[PDB]
This record gives structure tokens, sequence and C-alpha cells, in this order.
């Protein structure tokens, strides 16, 4: 058993600490944890109490399967990465391997004046590879800073010791 | 986002990019005018039978782009003013043949374009119908590059005048 953090709060609504920082629940921690998060109801709080309890746990979480992820989420994900107000000279491909998710990273490196280094994927053979490139539509005089890549070979895993095959973003980047 | 760089500018406070153009040169100087030189020749571009000003910046705009020697022997001029612009401005005089042909574009009273074309020096006249008709008077034959007409309504006046806004953009071969 590893604990993680502990901080005093409280249920009222102008408690503060000894320190004058907020003990307010949805205060407190929204302020200062990193793990949870908290809603209060407005109206049964003034007469709520609380009690001693030990070994609460979650039950329930659950991410579902992974394997299937629709298109729109791609596409929002890729959106939301877009609006990010920070410093980024380079997109990489990270593993995606739709279409449309390509062509919206396309039009995202060609508006901040950055280069992608995407890539196909790599279990198709040298014959159907080509067409893939122009499926994806990045070819043009548009996503003149994009850059493709294919890799079909399998290597050892650094963690499982097994034979996966994964593409070739990072190692593009990592020379860059 | 707010991180994003446009092309072209519009309205709005910010600064932006163009693609990266290579079939394009430019020149900078600065004039002197210690004694000016003048000569009638033959180009693309200008205003025919009419005394133009020629400087080292605006010579590659107000006299066109330059000819080709392939066509015929047309192109001694524009080589002949490039040899003298490095010194002086200059008064360079235009002529164009009997057949040279100027665009036009004439409007009815429901507003309806009727594409049309006219010879140099002949006045422009209009019939019982076709209310108003725009023209262009540089001389270009804007078929390399082209220019297209875009007509816009806007706010009407304090006494009630209708206005539009009326736009004229330049399509390169390419796209841009």
């Amino acid at each position: 058993v590893t604990t993680l953090e502990t901080h005093t709060v409280s249920l009222a609504e102008e408690a503060k600490d000894d320190m004058g920082r907020l003990c307010y629940l949805p205060t407190a921690l929204e302020a200062r944890s990193k793990y949870l998060r908290a809603v209060v109801n407005e109206e049964l709080i003034s007469t709520a109490k609380v009690t001693n309890k030990k070994s609460l746990a979650f039950t329930g979480g659950t991410n579902g399967d992974q394997s299937k992820i629709s298109t729109a989420a791609y596409l929002r994900a890729v959106k939301v990465l877009n609006n990010a107000p920070y410093m980024y000279t380079a997109v990489l491909g990270l593993g995606c391997y739709d279409n449309a998710a390509i062509t919206a990273l396309g039009k995202i490196c060609a508006d901040r004046l950055i280069d992608g280094f995407f890539d196909v994927k790599p279990t198709l053979t040298y014959a159907e590879a080509l067409p893939a490139v122009e499926d994806t539509g990045l070819l043009g005089t548009d996503y003149v800073s994009c850059s493709v890549y294919h890799y079909p070979f399998s290597c050892k895993d650094k963690w499982t010791q097994s034979r996966v095959v994964f593409g070739l973003s990072g190692v593009a980047y990592a020379a860059k | 986002s707010q991180y994003s760089i446009q092309q072209s500018l519009g309205n709005a406070s910010g600064v932006a990019v163009s693609p990266i153009n290579a079939d394009a040169t430019l020149s900078t100087g600065v004039a002197l005018n210690s004694s000016l030189w003048a000569g009638i020749g033959v180009f693309a571009r200008g205003k025919p039978f009419t005394v133009l000003a020629v400087t080292e910046s605006n010579y590659e705009d107000v006299l066109g782009e330059p000819l080709k020697p392939s066509s015929g022997s047309q192109f001694e001029p524009i080589r002949h003013v490039y040899e003298a612009i490095q010194q002086t401005s200059g008064y360079v005089v235009r002529a164009v043949p009997d057949d040279a042909k100027f665009p036009i574009i004439m409007f009815d009273e429901s507003g309806e374009p009727a594409y049309s074309a006219l010879p140099y020096g002949s006045e422009i006249e209009l019939d019982s119908g076709e209310a108003f008709a725009i023209y262009v008077d540089d001389g270009d034959p804007c078929i390399s590059p082209t220019r297209e007409l875009t007509i816009e309504t806007a706010t009407a006046d304090s006494a009630g005048n209708e206005r539009f806004l009326l736009k004229l953009t330049q399509t390169t071969s390419l796209g841009v």
C-alpha cells in the first residue's frame, strides 16, 4: 500500500486553512490536488455532515476497447490540437493511419508553417504502398512541408521482447 | 488559433506570409533624375499612345513582363530599357498594332454580365440596353495571368443610395 498525497478539506463555504489557503472541497481539490475533483450540491451543503470511512475503492472505471476508434474522435482530437496555445515546430503521425486524420494534420502543418512526419501502414507490401500515398491526399502543391515514410520491417520490442512492427515518425523527428 | 498565419491579408489586424514562390524576380533602386531619356517602343502592358514614366523599381510592372526572343523580334525594346534604366528614369511611349484589342465587361439593368472585346482607339458606346460597362485600360490582354471581377453588396449611405464594393483579383496559372 502506497499513499499518494493528503490534504485538509472542509465542506464549509468559507473555511480557511491555518496558512490562509482555502479549504472548500471543490476549490481545494481543483487548486492543489492533481488526481481528483469534486462537485458539491448548493442546497444541502449547509446541513451536510460527514463520518469516518476506511478504504473506499473506485469500481467501474473502464476505457472500453482502444483498438477501434471512430474517425469523428480523431477529427475532434486534431481540432483540439490545432487550438492549443503553445510552441510546437513539428507534428508527428504518432500512429494514426486514418486518411482523414492525416489530411487534417497536413492542413495543420501548412497553417502554422511547420513540417510533419507522417507515414503509412507498415504491413502494406511494396506493391500497394504507392497507391496509399495519393489515397492520403497529401500529394499536391499545397502540403509542401510534410513527408511520408514506409517501413515494412519487424523488430524486437524494448518492453515485451516480442516481434512487433511500428512506424517511423519518431526516428525522423529524432534526426531532425 | 492565435498562432495560425494566414496567406492573404483581409481587413483584420495581422501579419501573413505568402506561399514560397519560385518563378519571380525582384530588383530595387533609387532614381537619380539627372538626365531623363525618352523613346518609342513596343512592349506588353502599358497604355498605348500615351507617355508613361519608368523608374528602376516599377519597370517590371508598368512595362509588363519581358517578351520572348522566340516570338519574332519584339524583344529588343525591353532589353534596351533595362540596359539604360540603371542610371535614371525614363519616358517611354508604347505603340500597338491596329488589331490589338482590350477586354470589356458590360452589365444589363438586371445585372447580367455580357463578355465582349473592342479594339483600341475607338470609343465605347452603349446600345438601348446594357446600363453600364466596365473595361480595363492598362492594355494587358489578361491571358497570363488572369484578372477576375468580384462584386459584393455593402451598406447604404445616409441619403439611401445603394453602394456595392467592387473587388478586382488576379489568378495565377498555378492556382494562387
